[PDB]
């Protein structure tokens, strides 16, 4: 129960200090029913080619880090073939698997709390004063694969309180226990199909609450590298390739 | 005849593997006998956090229990009772001097998101679907009860609104209208669910059309149009000026209800409606704080 | 939108330029809801 | 199935009629356009001249698919081969075929 | 499919470009039945000698020319024994099956638009500003069997829009394609019986959308001849002959 | 020219999927239309005028 | 037998003046056995996405024309789905739907050939004299889209006879017959798969061999048009993607 | 439980359907009594080469014809009449004083590319799968038998190929080597079909490696290594120069062949082995012209 092995299109992930898996509101990814369904083109099920495992930047973790987050659909629609389909489709479909790798040693300690927060959608602070009605601009509320660091963890950028993201699949790498946080996202939208461009269906969460801590001699540098794989992708609406 | 890995395959599966079901619990859950145990291997109270899962640990493994029948029922806190109870959510003003809708008439964009109390509740879930019974309560600014017919009229998106009180479109051909006097209890209405998506979101993540996205078009960020159910109007039945100064404040009731993905509950003041921005100078701690960890 | 997939040939003696004409309607599985007013109305002033 | 005004152009007073009808004429042999606009039925453009367009007015949503017929008044023995496509959302007005 | 001829009566018309029969709302033309009839007296079927294919006028259409319109039950009023029992008796009931016939070559081009508007009311350009509430003449709203000219046929002289005509029993006349445009129509009214001399149940247009164009040098004469026969023809009301 | 509409449907077009369409027609036949009080008279009793 | 309709994909070709279809070899494209196959990862079968028509550039057929030709996994490397799959996966398999179109008036005249050589290799001139090992440069064994015209089509620029060109899967355009030509071509190789990039299975060679004419006055622009749709599309071997 | 798209599905089909079958011909067909036939509606003579296919008009509905019973066999045209029969493909020299292999040893490619009446007719088809029989005639170049003994080696690619006469790959350990005396009859062998291929490619339109492809490297366009079998080499067996100047000439004969898509056949004269070059100034006919079209 703490080794695992995660193999999916023609890549596998191993692990010997796993903490189990958690399955998003106890629900498997899966493709889209006959009677949930409106568009009425035949979809693209590449499987293999989009379903796999696809590892993004790696972050590096310090004693006075505040977290990081990504927006979903939007991490992968710039890479591999899952990003072409995303592109050169107006339809985009699918679950995916999640799996935020970060080990250190038996002398070093420190919290992760990963979460996964559906439709995360990002507020500014306002000017201040909160008399200015700011929004927040395209790089922040899309990072990309790069991610962005939160600001104001507390409230998680959105004036709500982390304390209680617990409410949703989640998972906690304690340095002492795990050093990998696996999660299972099914799709979840109001609708069977949407754009991957203009909406994020869900943002991963990255935070430390409880902060790194070792003493000097051991290696400072812990990185905290995120990998992740679509599954049961489905695209519709098929056109030219559009970025944004 | 045909390749064996696409006879074994699996893509195309619409059935959503479940892991957990829905059981009856009509009453809260009964405690039974428990002794003392004094044993190796076996260690209820040892949890691991990190898996995600919150604590199964039962009160009779934790303590001798005595059995306890309980009947306490868990029916006022399904979606209907919590949600069911109509709270403000709209207030237009009708004045006969000024510079808010000095000329009998208004309109106002449906948005439930304009008041606190009901606007916290419903943003403890992502999505919802529900039908909804909408009251109009007017009256003056002194809560006086005054002899004057009003006209209430809700124009879905895409329907011509109204630009005075006289304008054509109080002819509700096709539109829902509503004509009440203020002397007659609040007019009373059932609206169903009428958006174009499964459910209304009070938070979507992503923009409402594609292009670049520029600076000054941030404003649309987070915008859902399948949440924008269009305008309600109000004026004065009449070709002339009223004599007294109205207001209306629009109270829902939500009926059934169903509710996805629950969120952590608003922390900080509202400040705008189609936004969660909050005040960065007064961040102020979700509750009560105290002098020392180790004092009361 | 319409593109030319070769070209418009016609030999001497027939017109340079000919015509098309779009007619439109919907398929069997479409559906509308919520009936509203439509966007106009054709009337200014009353109607005597 | 009516006429769709996809030449919504001429605004005088004795072009009206020729909103009812486009052009296609003898080119230069490089994939040129013929014409453009929105599949959209309830929008302002040429769906407006339709009673499908007219039926939505009256209706704040609609679904299913929907077809456009292209009728050629040109010759008999005038030829030719057009290319008609349809961009789902998202995609920009096509630079070129 | 191309070629047809239709007897009917001791007339024959014959075409080698047709394009199919329309049945008017799907209806063929039927006698009145004995509940939905009030006038008592029996009617006067005449048959062969009222049914069958009379030719009214030709047109000649020009590079310019905007279109034309006949008032039905009166196009024939004055014509033959069909207009003798019009005539004579007050009650007038039948269809009509109208044949529209023009030719061209196959180096002319041009598309007509032959359709049946039920209860075609004519309106007038109320004096330019719209100010004077003025009316057609008898002459406008009951041509005879000259048809007469439309002035705007964009709103068809009536306020409403040409490129909507089709949800009436029409059919085209692509010179292309086809040389000639065959409808029938039922009786459509909300009576069983009424004046042929008062009331015009509907209005046959030909209306050019796609103008008519060839090179110097092909035959510039191209007619557009209306020929047009009645059908279940009934009349009672017998009293002296009456012309309007 | 026949004067009908066209009867392609999207199944020949293009390839599709299968879509089990429930949604109802109900409110567009004429009395979901029609059943709509609107204004078609409007009488005025002045104290004065003409 | 003259109208023909070819739907695949979301993409439909029509055509009233055809000349039957051609079934290369006699074979229809299929997808590759579980004994003819070594590649042991499973292949990705992206369907619609890819299995379409896609219509390449445009040329124009002269009174002094040559010809043309085409390789062909390769004009389709670097367009839509098709081309990003091919880059992304080392192997690559497919047939195609080949339709060429190019039509005239009944006033106008020539004969087209067109035909599928299987490794279609190229040769040069040898410096005119024969004496110079010269070889054939990137650009024109693999002209892409544009194609590349023909120097010498007597021998086909390999010193094969064009005369006996009709031993392979072949179709003409008579302009007083047809005016396109639809070849179905399997996929045919010594491979299971094989590089979409290095290697390409056949060249299409479109070639006047009855001179285009007609008399001034009749349109002198008369296009070849160029519509090809992969079959039964198979990609394996999965990495980033490559140009060459 | 699966989408419809999914089950009705047809990707994953393996069997290539064939729309025409091989049927037995051992000899030429007959010919059918025939009469004259005078009506309208069938039309034999009458065909349209814009289709692709071939006139399908027979004898019988051209002219009236007799009963013939053809018993011509078509034994000699099968793929194995045809190609099994053994022609020069290689030639090797070892003279005794020169500048070609002047060391009593050589190295030949194996290519049958390097002569015109063996390469013609294999270049007939696109692919060929097949087993052969080599066949080595030596002798000097006055064509006289003379006593001596040599060693012929299949180096295949990979192995490591004798730099001499002397060479320490001569021991063969591992290699297939023959050896024989020009006295003797000519060595003879069998080869199987030894291709990482399912057949041999008389013509490959590709590049055999990834990369740019400047100028420099137009070389290897239409090298596919499936076709390059390795090297033979030839030796006089010992350790100081042979008496005699030899020859040794090659010569193949193909069994067991199988063969696929026909191309037309070579037009222009052959100048080099690994492509089709030709001699752009002197493009000839395929065949013999004549004064005028209207005379013999
Ligand atoms: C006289 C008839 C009056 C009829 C009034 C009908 C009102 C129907 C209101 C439906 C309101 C749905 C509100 C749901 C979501 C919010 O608008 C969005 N979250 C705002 O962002
Ligand atoms: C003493 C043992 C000698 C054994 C010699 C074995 C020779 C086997 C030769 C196989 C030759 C296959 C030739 C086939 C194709 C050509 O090489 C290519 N088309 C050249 O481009
Ligand atoms: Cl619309
Ligand atoms: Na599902
Ligand atoms: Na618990
Ligand atoms: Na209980
Ligand atoms: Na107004
Ligand atoms: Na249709
Ligand atoms: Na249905
Ligand atoms: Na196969
Ligand atoms: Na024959
Ligand atoms: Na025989
Ligand atoms: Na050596």
């Amino acid at each position: 129960d703490r080794v695992a092995q995660l193999t999916i299109g023609n890549s596998t992930i191993t692990t010997q200090e796993a903490a189990n898996i958690i399955v998003g509101y106890g629900e498997w990814p899966s493709y889209c029913s006959d009677d949930d369904a409106t568009a009425v083109d035949k979809p693209t099920r590449p499987d293999v080619s989009v379903n796999r495992f696809y590892t993004l930047d790696t972050k590096l973790w310090e004693k006075s880090s505040k977290g990081w987050y990504w927006k979903f659909p939007d991490v992968l629609t710039e890479t591999g073939v899952f990003g072409q389909n995303a592109q050169f489709h107006y339809l985009y479909r699918s679950g995916f698997c999640i799996h935020v790798q970060c080990n250190a040693s038996k002398f070093h300690q420190g919290a992760l709390l990963v979460a996964i927060l559906p439709e995360y959608v990002i507020g500014t602070v306002a000017g201040g004063t909160g008399t200015e009605d700011s929004h927040p601009p395209y790089k922040q509320t899309q990072p990309g694969a790069d991610g962005f660091e939160l600001q104001h963890p507390y409230v998680l950028d959105a004036g709500i309180p982390i304390s209680q993201l617990t409410v949703c699949p989640h998972q906690w790498i304690n340095l002492r226990t795990n050093n990998c946080a696996t999660i299972i996202v099914p799709y979840m939208n109001t609708l069977p199909f949407d754009s991957a461009l203009n909406h994020c269906n869900f943002g991963l969460l990255v935070v430390p609450i409880s902060p790194l801590d070792f003493d000097q001699g051991a290696t400072p540098v812990i990185p905290i590298t995120i990998t992740l794989a679509p599954m049961c992708s489905e695209f519709a609406g098929l056109r030219q390739a559009v970025t944004q | 005849d045909r390749v064996a890995d696409v006879i074994e395959s699996s893509i195309g599966d619409s059935v959503s593997r479940a892991l957990t079901q829905a059981l009856p619990a009509p009453t809260g859950q009964n405690t039974q006998v428990s002794s003392h145990r004094l044993d190796t291997g076996e260690v209820p109270a040892l949890q691991a956090a990190e898996i995600g899962a919150s604590s199964n640990t039962s009160d009779e493994s934790m303590i001798e229990t005595r059995c306890v029948l309980n009947s306490h029922s868990t029916a006022e806190t399904t979606l209907d009772s919590f949600f069911s109870r109509a709270g403000l959510v709209g207030e237009i003003d009708l004045p006969l001097e000024g510079t808010t809708n000095p000329n009998g008439y208004a309109n106002w964009d449906i948005d439930i998101t304009g008041y606190a109390q009901m606007r916290r509740k419903v943003e403890l879930f992502t999505y919802m679907r529900f039908d909804a019974e909408f009251t109009f309560v007017a009256c003056t600014p002194t809560g006086q009860v005054v002899p004057q017919l009003l006209q209430y009229m809700f124009v879905p998106p895409g329907a011509p609104k109204p630009e005075s009180r006289e304008s054509l479109a109080w002819q509700t051909a096709t539109n829902p209208s509503v004509f009440v006097k203020l002397t007659d209890p609040p007019a009373q209405v059932s609206v169903p669910f009428m958006s174009p998506a499964s459910a209304y979101q009070w938070f979507y993540d992503g923009y409402p059309t594609f292009g670049e996205h520029k600076q000054e078009k941030d404003l649309e960020y987070g915008a859902c149009p399948n949440n924008m159910m269009g305008t309600f109007s109000v004026r004065n039945v009449g070709s002339s000026k009223s004599k007294y100064p109205l207001v209306v404040r629009i109270y829902m009731r939500m009926k059934h209800v169903r509710a996805w993905i629950p969120r952590p509950m608003r922390n900080q003041n509202y400040l705008f409606k189609a936004n969660p921005n909050y005040a960065g100078n007064s961040i102020k701690p979700t509750g009560t704080s105290r002098t020392a960890i180790t004092t009361l | 939108s319409i593109w030319y997939q070769t070209n418009y040939v016609v030999p001497i003696g027939a017109p340079n330029t000919a015509y098309i004409i779009a007619l439109a309607a919907a398929q069997k599985n479409f559906t509308m809801k919520l009936c509203k007013d439509t966007s106009h109305i054709l009337q200014t002033a009353s109607i005597q | 199935e009516t006429i769709l005004e996809v030449n919504n152009v001429p605004t005088n007073a004795t072009s009206l009629m020729e909103r009812l009808r486009f052009p296609v004429s003898a080119q230069a042999g490089k994939g040129e356009l013929c014409a453009v606009f929105r599949a959209d039925p309830g929008r302002d453009g040429p769906w407006q001249s339709t009673m499908l367009g007219q039926l939505c007015g009256y209706y704040t949503q609609w679904s299913g698919s929907l077809e456009v017929t292209f009728m050629f008044t040109g010759s008999f023995m005038a030829t030719g081969k057009m290319l008609i496509a349809y961009t789902p959302p998202g995609g920009p007005l096509p630079k070129d075929r």
